[PDB]
């Protein structure tokens, strides 16, 4: 007669445990980004003009203190590194990384992105289908700026990256059911993104990784769902009174 | 014109259908509408509709089944909407019953949609030899004996008044049309258009001048279920089916010295407020005396 | 143990062509280990089969077993995962196409008599499995008219043949 | 054969039920509305009409002070029944009480509950049943009938 | 006695699945006109009544307070008077209820 | 169509309860009256008595008990039989009920109108009488047959005849 129920499944942590780990975690890529980029508002309409577009991308480049010393750091560290190579390095990683959602690998998408991105982009379509193109690149890719910190802790170096990118993408999202949900296949929206890259430059490995996507705060809305939402109201307890704010 | 009845409810089918497509076409993209829910139930809700496809009966979708059955008219803003008419433009939106304490504008939307009703059996339970002429549904209040439509009659059928069985016979039509679920459809069609839809009718011309003499717009109101094609002013309840007891009365003469009208009277009870057998047949008398009240 | 109805939200179907019919969503949602009973919480079950999820909560909200409670948070639960992690839109379109009850896992007692006899005590526990389906409820079936009966008997007398005929 | 029995068995016998019946009447004097059992209810309602009318009687009345000395069994109800229950109802003369079927109870012997109370208690108002406003197209109809009856008529 | 046989889950069936057996279905379901929710047409609403009992009990646990002791019964006619009022000529001479909050929609002053 | 159930006084305003009921009930009084000529509203033909002939019985309420004496000091039990509202309702031709003798239907007392099925009450209102509560079926000769819808009375009954009784006797349960 005396026998129970066993197999009660909870999570609990306490700080001794994290602290008596023999080896400490290891990790490959820094979690948070060290500074954020600030485009100027106009590019919406530079993007359009070809020598102003250029030109004044270039010059940034150059005037840019804390960014030269930055792209030295990177040179000191790793011979061979060439700013004006690394746009086409970053656009092909671009390009193969999506391509990896679209096929569902993620063995190679776990070289492609990193630890900071991988979940961002799997999380929300692992169960759903999405398929995206790449068709054309009005504008190359231009630099835009180039980070790196110095964490004495372990001598770490993180090198970061940022890349504007006016890219030509054809994106649509499929519901698990088959169905459509997000957007079409064959409208080439243009879209422009702030994609930052990461490398670690005390690994002999270091493969360059895409950290982050930044996205302007005037950037215009996205195309909007087909499938129709509500809001719902406050949920009321009968002893308080609905408010109306205005 | 040499047009069969088959062929004339046919080429307004296709005119309504094709002027239907034109509004569509006319929104090329889906446009996100905010709708915030003033209702005394729910307060607070913000539905996110698409422009000029999505209808208050689908906004009610989004909250219970018992909002698709009891709600009968939408208020968008302070103006009385129908719910199967698509939204245009961010508004607040307000679900009208029967129950509620200021039911009136609810009580003449439904007496206007049971004599369109009436309006359809009419003209089709004649034979074809003789012709059939819809005039209009005239306004009356609810606090009168019923709801009455004009029709028009071949000028061989003047001394002909029907009798109990057929005018039992016209209920019995009536009652199929309520056994079929046909919706109600609301479009804005402009003056000229609607002229084309009722060519065959002089009274229906005369109507549509004078309705569209009072917007400066040139614009009018068609309301199409099955395929029946009539001008009414203000909303219609959603369903066919909202009506539970349906009779007609009787008919009543009133000539002119231009034409004679023929005024069909009958009486109707929505399924939410069906009354006692009882209480019926001392209503269905008082539908049978004349009802004189146009302005 | 057996767990299976839980893996059936995680098939994933091929897309659409355009032009197929649009394919009515389906959700599978269970709760294991309830203290009611098997046969109990059956009649619950079959009360709520074919009506839309407003009604089959609007029955379930009076009744006065012990499973109603439990059957009604089962069905709130599972909309809210219909809604949200699929994409299906209004939430009131949705009709419980099946359910129906298990049994669990028992712990055996000793129930005294008297005379130094027992008996063995079953904690009795059940299952409860719900599938939804997108779309209208189904209609139910009428019962066979008197023309039905007769184009039936007159049919079956004229798929006679001589037996053992030739 | 229950043929004309109009009381109820309760408690533990014809003693009990009395008893049963003095403590609800106790509380249902000091705050003017309780709920309990529907049954329970229902009796105490025909005992709670009547004390009113012993209580319009008079404070003088030997047979309405004995009375009212077994049914309330707190000792300080007594001058509260003589001078604010029975001063308040002085025009009705059978509508003291209202009785309304509360929703089951939230417990495992889920029993039917019923709210009682006394006319113009100093409490919010219970959500009374409002029927059919008179603009309902039903009531419009048959208004209809009766403006033409009085007319004629 | 002892049953002779086990009976057949055939049988068992018959019985177990009886249309007297099974849950009948309620028709008398409506929704509040107030609140919205769900109640039968004979019985008060759910929701409006919890409304009504909190605040009745808010009421009575005033009233507790303005009595300490267990046997001290007002001799007078009781009000209620929420935030912002003040007693009425014919509220005089009754004993007065104090309530913080502003005065419920539901509450009626007369 | 899960058509929820409804009752008469479900829809109707406080304002018109009271008319309704005022509605119904001038209904019955009217009609009622207007039967009290069963000789002057073309009644079927009357013939004399023949011998074996069957006359129509009434349908009339228990009141209660009374003791009554005769001449010669015995002590008698009567009991109070009221006949309240009696009117014989349709007349079934002899070889469509029995084949012998014709049946004659009579009704019992007046109840509601809001509480009858819907042919009971559409069958009333052709005849144009308030609905019955209980309604028997009697044996009757082709000679003694009555126009339906004519009045009876008590006095059908003269004193000194042997009458018989049918009812439900008292339910004692199981
Ligand atoms: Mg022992
Ligand atoms: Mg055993
Ligand atoms: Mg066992
Ligand atoms: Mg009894
Ligand atoms: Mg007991
Ligand atoms: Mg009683
Ligand atoms: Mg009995
Ligand atoms: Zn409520």
């Amino acid at each position: 007669s005396e026998k129970e129920f066993v197999e009660h499944a909870r999570k609990a942590g306490l700080v001794i445990p994290h602290e008596r780990l023999e080896r400490p975690i290891h990790l490959a890529c820094t979690a948070g980004i060290f500074d954020a980029y600030v485009p100027p508002e106009g590019d919406a309409r530079i993007s359009s003009l070809s020598k102003e577009g250029l030109a004044q991308r270039a010059e940034r480049l150059k005037k840019n203190v804390a960014s030269q010393l930055s792209i030295r750091k990177i040179r000191e560290s790793d011979p061979n590194f060439k700013i004006k190579d690394f746009p086409e390095k970053a656009k092909d990683i671009f390009i193969e990384a999506h391509l990896c959602l679209n096929n569902s690998d993620h063995d190679r998408l776990h070289t492609l992105v990193t630890e900071n991105c991988f979940p961002d982009m799997v999380w929300d379509i692992r169960y759903k289908t999405v398929r995206w193109s790449f068709v054309e690149s009005l504008e190359p890719p231009q630099v835009v700026q180039v980070r790196c910190s110095s964490l004495m802790n372990q001598g770490n170096i993180y090198g970061q990256v940022t890349v504007r990118m006016h890219t030509r993408q054809t994106l649509a999202i499929y519901d698990r059911f088959g169905r459509l949900m997000y957007g079409q296949e064959d409208v080439p929206r243009d879209v422009l993104e702030y994609v930052v890259f990461e490398k670690h430059l005390v690994d002999p490995y270091g493969s360059w990784r895409m950290h982050g996507k930044i996205i302007p705060p005037w950037a215009p809305p996205k195309q909007p769902i087909l499938k129709t939402v509500m809001i719902p109201g406050p949920q009321l307890k009968p002893w308080e009174e609905f408010e109306e704010p205005q | 014109s040499q047009l069969s009845p088959t062929e004339l409810i046919e080429m307004q089918n296709d005119l309504f259908n094709k002027e239907k497509n034109r509004q569509l076409s006319l929104t090329p993209r889906t446009e996100k509408i905010e709708v915030k829910h003033v209702g005394k139930t729910d307060p607070g809700t913000v539905f996110v509709m698409n422009k000029n496809i999505s209808t208050p009966y689908s906004c009610a979708m989004h909250l219970s089944e018992w909002y698709c059955r009891k709600s009968i008219l939408a208020l968008v803003d302070g103006q009385p909407w129908d719910m199967y008419k698509p939204l245009t433009k961010s508004c607040e939106i307000k679900f009208l019953t029967f129950k509620d304490d200021d039911p009136g504008e609810v009580n003449k939307a439904y007496w206007r949609s049971c004599a369109m009703m009436m309006g359809c059996v009419i003209e089709r339970a004649f034979k074809d030899e003789y012709v059939v002429s819809l005039v209009r549904a005239p306004e009356v209040p609810v606090i009168a004996g019923a709801f009455c439509y004009d029709v028009v009659l071949d000028k061989r059928l003047d001394e002909w008044m029907p009798t109990k069985e057929n005018l039992h016979s016209f209920t019995k039509d009536a009652r199929a049309l309520i056994y079929k679920d046909l919706p109600f459809e609301t479009l804005e069609v402009e003056a000229k258009v609607a002229l084309e839809i009722f060519q065959h009718n002089k009274y229906k011309l005369d109507f549509i001048e004078e309705k569209a003499s009072q917007n400066p717009e040139r614009i009018v109101k068609l309301h199409r279920f099955g395929d029946f094609i009539d001008v009414s002013e203000g909303p219609l309840i959603p369903r066919t089916s909202i009506c539970f007891q349906y009779e007609v009365s009787a008919v009543h003469n009133l000539q002119t010295q231009s034409s004679l009208v023929r005024r069909f009277q009958g009486l109707s009870l929505p399924v939410h407020l069906r009354a006692h057998f009882t209480i019926w047949n001392k209503l269905l008398e008082r539908s049978r005396k004349m009802v004189t009240e146009d302005k | 143990i057996s767990r299976k109805w839980e893996k059936k939200n995680k098939i994933v179907y091929p897309p659409q062509l355009p032009g197929e019919p649009r394919r009515p969503a389906e959700i599978y949602h269970c709760r294991r280990q309830i203290k009611y009973s098997k046969d109990k919480m059956w009649y619950l079950a079959k009360l709520i089969r074919g009506m839309s999820i407003d009604q089959a909560l609007a029955q379930l909200e009076f009744s006065d077993k012990k499973g109603a409670q439990i059957i009604k948070e089962v069905l709130l639960e599972a909309q809210d995962m219909a809604v949200r992690d699929h994409n299906v839109e209004f939430r009131s379109n949705l009709y419980v196409a099946e359910s129906t009850s298990g049994r669990g896992q028992y712990l055996k007692r000793i129930r005294y008599h008297g005379r130094g006899r027992f008996g063995i005590m079953e904690k009795v526990f059940c299952h409860y499995f719900v599938k939804l389906v997108e779309g209208p409820p189904p209609p139910r079936e009428a019962p066979k008219t008197a023309v039905a009966h007769a184009r039936e008997y007159i049919q079956e007398l004229r798929n006679r043949t001589i037996t053992h005929a030739l | 054969i229950s043929h004309g029995r109009v009381f109820r068995r309760l408690g533990l016998g014809p003693e009990s039920r009395i008893h049963l019946l003095q403590n609800l009447l106790t509380g249902l004097v000091r705050h003017e509305r309780i709920e309990a059992s529907w049954a329970r209810v229902d009796e105490l309602r025909g005992y709670a009409e009547k004390l009113i009318d012993y209580g319009k009687l008079g404070d003088t009345n030997e047979r309405a002070m004995r009375m009212a000395d077994f049914w309330l069994t707190e000792k300080d109800l007594i001058p509260k029944l003589f001078q604010v229950l029975a001063p308040r109802f002085q025009g009705q003369n059978g509508g003291y009480t209202r009785m309304l079927q509360i929703p089951n109870r939230n417990e495992q012997d889920r029993a039917k509950m019923a709210v009682i109370e006394y006319k113009g208690n100093c409490l919010p108002p219970l959500p009374l049943p409002r029927r059919d406003s008179n603009l309902t197209l039903l009531n419009q109809l048959l208004q209809g009938l009766r403006q033409d009856q009085e007319a004629s008529s | 006695a002892a049953p002779k046989n086990r009976r057949s889950i055939e049988v068992n069936r018959c019985r177990r699945r009886n249309p007297q057996k099974l849950i009948k279905v309620k028709n008398n379901i409506d929704v509040c006109p107030e609140c919205g929710h769900l109640k039968q047409k004979h019985i008060l609403c759910g929701y409006c009544y919890e409304k009504v009992r909190k605040e009745t009990a808010e009421i009575r646990r005033q009233m507790g307070k303005q009595e300490g002791g267990p046997f001290r019964a007002p001799t007078t006619e009781t009000v209620v008077l929420y935030s912002g009022e003040t007693p009425s000529e014919q509220d005089q001479g009754k004993r007065i209820i104090e309530r913080e909050r502003k005065r419920p929609s539901w509450f009626t002053q007369n | 169509h899960g058509k929820s159930v409804t009752w008469w006084d479900e829809h109707l305003s406080e304002e018109n309860v009271p008319f309704v009921k005022q509605l119904v009930s001038d209904e019955n009084k009217a009609q009622l009256a207007s039967k009290l000529c069963p000789l002057k509203d073309e009644p079927w033909p009357i013939h004399p008595w023949e011998p074996g002939s069957s006359r129509v019985g009434l349908i009339a309420l228990k009141l209660g008990m009374m003791p009554l004496w005769t001449k010669d000091g015995q002590k008698h039990v009567v009991t109070l039989l009221q006949v309240q509202d009696c009117h014989v309702l349709k007349y079934t031709p002899k070889e469509n009920h029995n084949g012998r003798m014709a049946a004659l239907t009579v009704g019992g007392k007046t109840v509601s109108h809001f509480h009858k099925s819907a042919s009971i009450l559409e069958f009333y209102q052709e005849l144009g009488l308030p609905p019955k509560q209980k309604v028997k079926i009697f044996n009757v000769t082709e000679n003694a047959v009555i126009k339906p819808g004519t009045p009876l009375y008590a006095a059908h009954f003269r004193p000194g005849q042997y009458v018989d009784v049918t009812a439900k006797t008292i339910g004692k349960g199981f």
